[PDB]
Formats: C-alpha cells, structure tokens, sequence
C-alpha cells in the first residue's frame, strides 16, 4: 500500500509543517533594528522549542480533518489497523525528528553564537554536551544540572514520537466525533501539561537522589503506554 | 456463506439499548435490519461492523468467530461498511479512491491492479470524474464512488448505513439498481435505513428489532401482516 | 425563567473555568516558584485576571451551547434576540464587577501586602492611595483598581458580539480566536498601566481603552 | 393574513444556490416547500425564517416589509421556526420550557399565563410528563413539548423544518394530527422536508424548488399530475 500511506503522511506532514510555521511566527512576535535582528537570528532556537507541541497540534488537526470527513472509517472499513495509521503520522513526526537533530546538531549552536554576539546547560548542543561532559568526567564529577540537560535532550526525539501517539490515540479514542475546536483546545491542554510536568520534574531531579533518567523518561514512558492503551480500546 | 449472529447486548449510561439480537445472513442475500428509531437497529448495525464494542454476543462467519476481532480484523475477513456521511477521500481523486484500496489487496499484481480499476469505474459509471476531486462531485456521483471504492477490496458481506438518506424519490431507483447489483456479484447486502418504504421493496428477508430485541422475521410480505410489528413500527395503514 | 436558566448555567461554567484557569495560571508559577502559604497569599492577584476570563469563556460557552443544540434558534424564533439575552445577564455582570471590585481594591493588596513580608506600591493598601494622584506610580495604580473591575462589563458586551457560531462549526470553535480579543484588552491595559507609571499617557486612557472596546464590541453585536 | 415571498436569491461561494424562488403561505393554510435536495429547497426556507441573510428580494407579511428585520424582529410578527434537531431546553423543566416563552409575552399576566400554560399542556397531552427534564423524555414526547413551546409565543405563520424527520410509521399519523391542528388554530404552517410522500398528504399547496427557482404550484394532485417535476423529483413512478 502507498497511495493511503502518502494521503495520511503528506496530510499530517502538511499540519505538523503548517502549525510550526504559525507557532513560530507567533512566538517571534511575542519574543519582540537591532533589537530585530536578535529576534531573527533566535528563530532556530524558538523552532526547537516548538517541535514537541507543534508536532502534537499537527497530529491533532491532520488526523481530526481526517477523522471529522470519515476518512479513518474507510480505512478501517477496508483492513488498515489503528497501529497502521498511526505508523503512517510517525513517518511525519519523522520528519520533526529528523529536523530536531539538525537543528540541536549544526543549527541552533550557531545561531546561538550569532545571537549572543548581536546583543547555560540547556543551551548547550549535543555535541558540545557529551563532549564537555566527558571532559569534566575524566576530571572531576558531572554536575547534576548536566546530566539531568543531557538526558532532556536524549529523550527528546522520543517525546515527541510518544506525544504524537497519545495524538492519534485520542482521536480514535475520547476525541473521536468531537468539534475541530474542542480537539484543539483538548490538544492545547495536552502541550501545557506537559511542559509543566517535564520543567516540574526536571525540577524535582535536582533536589532528588535518583538519576534523571527516571524524572525525563517517566512521563515519556507512561504516556506512551496510556497513549498505547487508547490504542488498543479502539 | 452464513453470518450467523447470535445474542447481541450493549448497554449506554446503564441502560440496555440491545438486548439478545439475533438475525442469521447469506451470501448473495440482501437483508434489512429495521425497526423504529433509537430501538437499537443503529446499535446493534454497529455491532456487527465494530464500531461499538460487543458488551455481549457472537458472530460468526463460517464456523469463524469474529466476536473479538476489531473493526480492521473483521474487514480483512470480508466485511464492509459505508458511512452515512461523506467518506470519499476529499484531497484524492476518484480513480485514486479506488485505487487506493486496490493495492491493499494482496492476491493482485500491478497488472491486474489496473484492469480491475478500470472495469470498476466501468461498472458504476465515473470514468468521466475519474480525474476530479472527491471534494468536487455530485452526491450521487460521490455515493457510486465510495461503494466502487467499498468493493476495491473484495468483500463478502457489504453493511450499508442509511442508503437512502436524503435520496430524491427520482433517485431512489439508482440505490436500487446499484444495491441489485451488489446481490448479483455474490455480495450480502445488510440495510439499516430509517426510510421504511423502499427498503421493504429490494430485501428478501428482514428483521425488525424493537425494544432492544428482534420482534419479527421474515419475508417483507409477511413483516408487513405481523401484529405486533403493525402495532408497534408500521402503523395500521401503510 | 429564561434569565435564572442563564445565570444558572454561566455561573456554573465560570467556576469550571476559573477553577481550571487557576489550577492552569497558577500551577505554573507554584512550579517555578518550587524551582503552600505563598500560594495563598497570591489567590487575589491572579483571580484577579482569571475572574474577567473565566466570565468571558464561561459567557461563550453558554451562548455556544445555546447555539449547537439548537436553543437558540427557539430562542431567537421566539422573540428573544442575543442582545436581549446579554441584556438579562447584567445582573450577574454587576455581581462580578462587585466581587472583583472587592478582589482589586482590598485583597489584592492586602493579599501582597502579607505576601511581600512572607518573601512596592501594589500592596499599598487602598486608604493610603485614595490621594496623591499627582504621583503617576499611584495614579496607574489606583486607576488600575477603579478602573480594572469594570472589565466584567467589558467582557459581557463583547462576548456577546462574539458567540455567533454555525451548528456544525462546533461549541468550542469561536474560543480561540475570541480569547486572545478578550486578552488583547487585558494587554492593552497592562501595557497602559506601565505607560501611566512612566508619565507617559495618562490615566485618563483607562476609560478610553474600555470605550473603544465597548463600541466595537456593541456595533459587531448589531451588525 | 397573507406571507408574501418575493424573488429570493442566495450566492454561496459564487455560485447562485437560489434564483428567484417566490411563493405565497395564507394563515390556516398549509404550504410544503419541497424539491430536490440541496436543489436550494433548504436555504430558501432558511432566508424565510432568518437564519442565513437574504441577498435579493424582499419578504411582506400584508404591506408590512420584513426583510430588513431581523430573526427576532420577525418572531415578534407572527413567524415561529422549529429546528429539525433536538433544540428543547435541555436542563429545563417541560412546564418551565413553555412558561419560559409565556413570560415574553406582554398581553398576558400572571393570572391568565398560568391558565394558558395549563391549557397547552392539556391540548398535546404532556401534562402527566409536565414535571420531568427536557433531556430525559422519549423522543415523541420531547416533539410535543417543542411545539407547545412554540404555540407559547402565539405565531401566526410556523415555518416547520424537517418535522417527519426521523419519525417512524406508527409516529408519523401523529405529526398529522398536529400539523393539522396548527391548521385548525388558524395558524399556516409551512413545511420543507425531504419526505415528500408524507408531506404532500396534508399540504394543500406545495411548491416545488428545482435547479434554485420554483417550478411548480398548487395542490399536491397538480404537482403529481405536472410532467416537469416527475422528471427531476418525483419519478416516472411515484404515488
């Protein structure tokens, strides 16, 4: 099958795509000669931040046009799962993904500097983590603010894959036959309380004994298995 | 082939709006499932396609059971749907609609692909908007390709929700003919449809279920001279 | 009959809302702040702007229910226009113009006053404010408190122009784009508040910012 | 008193829906708006009542213009509507719902509008069910209450849409008795639906709305007799 499998793709790529280009839009606006020029050239660093939430609102309005038209009814109706359709929005999540490592790799520690220079742990790119990390670690020990900014951005391309399936789970789920505008308000609730619980946590992981591993892939791993047992009710 | 369904119950807000529905089908076989609105004919459709889960029953396909398959599970095995509502997919066009299901079939080649395409847009008539926009077509024209795009993919027992729904009486004939013909390919047809009149005119034996259970049986002549159904459903003139 | 039947049902919902705005505003401060007595003592400050939102959702939610299932179109068809029916409600808009006047003039100050001490003319108290209008500080900020609760009036005329909503368009389809109306007053009058304490503007605009709003808002609604 | 439609027009995405649809409904007379669906059967009804603005014409309800009027400024006149869908007043008691409209009305006091509640309940034989919510009464029974509901604002023209909508056989005579008690009030009644074999058994004149304009008038047997409509609605073979 490839004729579905591009619909659904290029459906949800095209509301994942359209949704980055208005939150980041917006977000420039909000963060607003001189004064633009380090607005502009922090763009890169406002697109990764809007990744994770631009992805979850994508899935929400590609799939809930999808779902308010009865598209997704046919598909079941012919034999295409629910595992099927959600593997086809992950190949556009995929995409995010694949721009969220561009962008944490050769992008935003560039414009970075640019923006610093027109004019902190989580700041830093992963290859100036790792590497600073191992650094300090064949020295003296790793601070925690360190390990819990690396273990933030390891988990980031599965944040966002898992914060796609609770997406696609709700509308087959308690999203399903619901207005287009109480989906995006539902989809609004699910990006701030995720914010919050993973800045809460991340938080809570430097006042802790346990490692932050556990503080950043909790809520990443309980949303993926109650966003798969969405799934699984159909 | 026989889809026996046995005992059918589904309760909403603690109230059993099915209760023990029970109608035997055959293949090549058009069967309506009647009875007045909200007396659990929706319900109990929707049961045996998957959309509601079964709260208790069993259906059968040929000594299979599909009680516990989902709703994609049961269409693998020969069993379709076609919502009320629009379903064509709006952004493809109407030859992409059937060739989208096509090539999930896995018994068909890239060369037989196109030869069974090309004859199902010959057997219901769209090869002049084969070209156009599922958003851009007639109703009439839209509703040839959603069942074209239903039979893509080659099933056993097609359940139609609500054919004739908002369906000009000039218009009628042309469900009629296209239903007549899904009983001429070897295709069970099951109709729900709150319009009475004619779906009483095409099936061979229908079931009318009131107060959540089948209260008649029968041929479309003797429903019409059963009491308790001239009673409760038809009326006394009809 | 038909105005108990409203303020029953926006009374209702307001509460959800502002329940569900303050455990939303303020959970993310109580997270930044722990980056229970200091919660507290914040209750007036932020009820102060979830109040004037939470009416104006809590407003739209009811005329978009009345719209979905189709009671409004009994309502309208009946001879009971939707100004009408904003027309019945101001009642309970002048209970939230009270109740928020007794937030902003007294508890808010009082509310940082104690807060203040626990961790500034915003917890001045309001006996000490009445006068000295020549300083612009005190001026923005007792402006901000004769002038601040009359955002309830304000949010009743504009969500009334603003509820207009199709069946199928959907009860909760006109809230985004009528939010960020709604909170572009408020912005406006945080960015007029820091204007008066400069002495830049004035704090003659304060009534200007909610006229504005309220003729646009009272012309859309007879459109 | 004579409801007067004149040349309606309504352009929707540039594309003229309805094209100089014009008919005229006398009080205690029954009017069927029918046609072809989405044939502009549905939006001429819909600029008679008020939901969707008019774009040409104009409307006159004796030498009284009501076009520039709005929905409520009509519903003031004499023309009531009754949605198709559920619009009963869901948490409200069914006596409250027809007192909740009473209440606007101004020649009625305290003394007579409990009187007239009483007698409304009486006449659609809901005053056993008279202390139960809107949401929790069975579907033929919620139908009744929207009509006394309606009959509480005291109409001169009821513009009814879709009321065989949804509505089995042994329901269906029940409508009539009601449609045809409106009549009986001295209160004309105009009716679209997409049961037109059902609708045509109570209207004495139907008018027939195809391609966006009407094609037919008169009494059902004339609209079963005329070669134009059964050749784009009703059929070679219809009864």
């Amino acid at each position: 099958r490839r004729i579905v499998a591009k619909h659904v793709t290029k459906t949800t790529a095209l509301a994942m795509l359209g949704t980055t280009i208005v939150l980041v839009i917006l977000q420039v606006l909000f963060t607003y000669w001189q004064a633009f020029l380090y607005v502009l050239w922090g763009a890169p660093r406002y697109l990764y931040e809007i990744l994770p939430i631009s992805a979850l609102i994508g899935a929400i309005l590609g799939l809930g046009t999808l779902a308010s038209n009865s598209e997704l009814i046919v598909m079941r109706s012919v034999g295409i799962s629910l595992w099927r359709i959600v593997g086809w929005v992950i190949r556009s999540a995929l995409v995010l993904v694949l721009l969220s490592f561009a962008l944490s790799e050769w992008v935003v520690p560039y414009t970075n500097e640019r923006a610093n220079s027109v004019k902190d742990p989580e700041d830093l790119s992963f290859s100036q983590l790792v590497s600073f990390m191992n650094y300090m670690r064949e020295y003296s020990q790793v601070p925690k603010t360190y390990q819990l900014a690396f273990w933030k951005k390891v988990a980031s391309p599965f944040a966002l894959i898992t914060l796609v399936l609770v997406a696609c789970s709700f509308i087959f789920g308690p999203l399903r036959q619901q207005s287009m505008g109480f989906r995006l308000v539902i989809a609004l609730f699910i990006g701030l309380g995720f914010y919050y619980l993973q800045d809460f946590l991340g938080y809570a992981s430097l006042v802790y004994n346990p490692s932050p591993a556990w503080f950043v892939l909790g809520p990443i791993v309980l949303m993926f298995v109650a966003g798969s047992y969405l799934l699984y009710r159909a | 082939q026989t889809l026996c369904i046995k005992h059918l119950a589904k309760n909403y807000s603690k109230r059993w709006v099915v209760k023990d529905v029970s109608f035997e089908m055959q293949s090549g076989q058009i069967v309506g499932l009647l009875g007045p609105n909200g007396a659990g004919k929706t319900t109990s459709f929707y049961m045996v396609v998957g959309l509601v889960r079964m709260d208790k029953g069993e259906i059968h396909l040929d000594n299979l059971d599909l009680s516990d398959l989902a709703m994609h599970e049961r269409a693998r095995k020969g069993i379709g749907y076609l919502p009320q509502e629009a379903s064509i997919f709006r952004k493809l066009t109407i030859a992409e609609n059937i060739m989208a299901i096509l090539e999930t079939r896995k018994d068909l080649n890239k060369q037989q692909r196109q030869q069974r395409l090309q004859e199902l847009l010959n057997d219901f008539k769209i090869t002049h908007i084969k070209d156009s926009l599922g958003m851009s077509v007639s109703g009439g024209e839209r509703r040839r390709a959603e069942i074209a795009r239903a039979l893509a993919a080659d099933p056993k027992f097609m359940l139609l929700d609500e054919p004739f729904a908002g369906v000009d009486p000039i218009s009628v004939g042309d469900i009629k003919d296209i239903i007549r013909n899904l009983k001429d390919r070897g295709i069970g047809v099951l109709i729900t449809d709150h319009n009475v009149r004619e779906t009483l005119a095409i099936c061979e034996h229908a079931y009318i279920v009131s107060e959540g259970a089948v209260i008649a049986e029968g041929s479309p002549q003797d429903i019409l001279e059963n009491e308790q159904v001239r009673k409760v459903y038809l009326g006394d003139d009809f | 009959i038909i105005r108990r039947y409203l303020v029953k049902q926006v009374v209702s919902t307001s509460l959800v809302v502002i329940a569900l705005l303050t455990l939303i505003m303020m959970g993310g401060r109580l997270i930044k702040y722990f980056g229970f007595s200091i919660i507290g003592y914040r209750m007036p400050e932020f009820l102060t702007l979830i109040l004037p939102l939470g009416f104006f959702i809590g407003l739209m939610l009811v005329f978009g229910r009345l719209y979905v299932d189709h009671e409004m179109a009994v309502l309208n068809g009946s001879g009971i226009s939707r100004i009408r029916l904003g027309q019945l409600l101001i009642p309970l808009a002048l209970v939230f113009l009270v109740i928020q006047g007794i937030l902003m003039l007294w508890m808010t100050p009082w509310g940082l006053r104690q807060f203040d001490q626990l961790s500034k003319v915003e917890a001045l108290p309001s006996s000490k404010l009445w006068n000295k209008w020549n300083d612009p500080v005190i001026a923005s900020e007792m402006g901000w408190r004769v002038f601040g609760p009359f955002t309830i009036v304000i949010a009743l005329m504009m969500a009334v122009a603003l509820c207009e909503v199709s069946p199928r368009q959907g009860r909760y389809y006109r809230l985004i784009p009528a939010i960020f109306i709604f909170a572009s007053l408020i912005v406006l009058l945080i960015a007029i508040r820091t204007r008066i304490s400069r002495d830049e503007l004035g704090v003659w605009a304060y009534p200007a910012a909610l006229a504005v709003y309220g003729i646009a808002a009272a012309l859309f609604s007879r459109k």
